[PDB]
């Protein structure tokens, strides 16, 4: 029993929007359905976000804290046991139905 | 364009940083300036080079003004001022205007 964090390079050299999303991923659908979240991280060339990224990188090589974060995380995993309410039940049903109605919406994504 | 070496990534940015740090550190310098940052940028540009082995000066100002205001008049007040400020003598400008008067302008 464990959690898996995985990183995968795109098929070939870089992501190609001409091919579908499933053809840029080297995973068969049975494996690809299990992951709760797949993040498509795309590299743009827009300076409106590149310059801000550049400042964040460049401000770090001249000359909550982790203890609070781990204390926060270790507390939540130990004491917090949420229970899904009746009202929140309907939203899960409708979200999956709408996602399924666009026809790769396996039921593994519903438990996700 | 089928002309690059495979684009430039954020790794190129840190490439500039490390080269600049390395170049300055070789000269025992404790600080890095443009004289080495440009040199770092030079190396990431020279490497690709092996693959690849006054009437106009006056008229350009007129064309720029024809974009800024676009008035197709025959008398001019902005052109004479700017050309004079550029260091020309009005005899050169008079010859320039005379030529373009014949040259379909």
């Amino acid at each position: 029993r464990s959690s898996i964090l995985a990183s995968a390079n795109p098929i070939g050299s870089r992501y190609n929007p001409n091919l579908p999303v499933t053809e840029n991923i080297d995973l068969p659908p049975p494996l690809l359905s299990r992951f709760d979240l797949v993040y498509l991280v795309l590299d743009k060339v827009d300076e409106k976000n590149d310059r801000e990224l550049a400042k964040h990188l460049t401000n770090l090589y001249l000359e909550l804290p982790v203890e609070f974060l781990t204390m926060y995380i270790s507390y939540a995993k130990e004491h917090i046991h949420p229970i899904i309410t009746e009202a929140a039940k309907t939203e899960l049903v409708r979200a999956y139905v709408g996602m399924r109605k666009m026809g790769t919406a396996t039921t593994r994504q519903l438990e996700s | 364009s089928k002309f690059s070496f495979g684009q430039a990534t954020p790794r190129t940015l840190l490439g500039i940083i490390r080269l600049s740090q390395a170049l300055a550190k070789l000269r025992l310098a404790d600080m890095v300036d443009i004289d080495d940052v440009e040199e770092a940028l030079r190396l990431v540009r020279v490497s690709k080079e092996s693959l690849y082995q006054p009437t106009t000066k006056i008229f350009t100002i007129i064309k720029k003004m024809l974009q800024e205001t676009g008035k197709n008049t025959l008398s001019y007040e902005n052109i004479v001022k700017t050309v004079r400020l550029r260091g020309f003598t009005m005899l050169q400008l008079s010859n320039c205007i005379q030529e373009y008067s014949y040259l379909n302008v």
